[PDB]
């Protein structure tokens, strides 16, 4: 569920949205904190969902890193509300 | 968790991105600077919506 009283983009594209994005801000958590030049890129699955891959360069590591995910729509796909899962 | 696009342009370029709650807000760009003006808009929106931007670290980008 979405916060309370919040936008969603309610006629959304999901086809235009798909491919990279640069990160250019956060709210610092401990799975993302410390890393840089962190890039989102979204593809379609077969089954309707979204393949999520998260990369950000970790200078402590001196390494890129990424993390893949699976996102599903909770509704109507033209809703941009999905839930994430990392693998 | 939850991913929500609460703000999007017209030319799909820019996204305001939220998670489960107000602890949880990303500016996603096609591009890896943005300008004043859209740094200003977002932060603006985020406010509107009762995000407190305070929380925003600026993640370094080639640019």
């Amino acid at each position: 569920t979405p916060p309370r009283g919040v936008t969603v983009v309610n006629n959304f594209d999901c086809k235009r949205y798909l491919g990279t994005w640069y990160e250019i801000a956060r709210f610092d958590h401990r799975f993302e904190r410390g890393l840089e030049k962190v890039t989102a890129t979204y593809s379609l699955r077969d089954d309707g969902g979204l393949n999520v891959i998260n990369k950000g360069y970790n200078p402590d590591r001196g390494m890129w890193q990424q993390s893949e995910g699976k996102a599903y729509f909770t509704g109507a796909p033209t809703r941009a509300a999905l839930k994430v899962s990392f693998f | 968790g939850g991913y929500n696009v609460i703000a999007l342009d017209r030319e799909y370029r820019h996204a305001l991105v939220c998670g489960p709650d107000r602890d949880y807000l990303w500016i996603l760009s096609r591009t890896p600077t943005i300008s004043d003006e859209v740094k200003q808009e977002m932060l603006a929106v985020a406010t509107r919506e009762g995000f407190d931007v305070s929380k925003f670290i600026w993640v370094q980008q080639p640019g």
